[PDB]
């Protein structure tokens, strides 16, 4: 009758509580670094 | 032969590596369309064609 409030309504970021399991989705904040590694068959030569 | 006058070059991209690897273009103007012998008079740069 009287637990207060949720997360679901509170949290910050605008990030959607869910449950089962627990988790935070589409919560923004921050970067992400990316590492890639190429083959020579994406690029073009510079003659075409 | 034709004759060529009023040429120009410009270089769009450059870089020393073993393969040929920079792009030379000629604007010019001509009276007939034909045959050219392209050529580089130093050894700096050697050509493709």
């Amino acid at each position: 009758k009287e637990k207060g409030t949720a997360l679901n309504t509170k949290a910050p970021f605008g990030c959607q509580i869910k449950t089962n399991p627990v988790r935070a989705m589409n919560c923004a904040v921050g970067n992400i670094p990316v590492s890639m590694n190429l083959p020579d068959s994406a690029f073009t030569r510079i003659v075409e | 032969a034709p004759t060529i006058i009023d040429l120009t070059c410009t270089v769009a991209t450059c870089t020393h590596s073993s393969d040929f690897g920079g792009v030379l273009t000629l604007t010019y103007k001509t009276d007939k369309n034909g045959d050219c012998s392209v050529h580089s008079h130093s050894n700096v740069a050697t050509l493709q064609e």
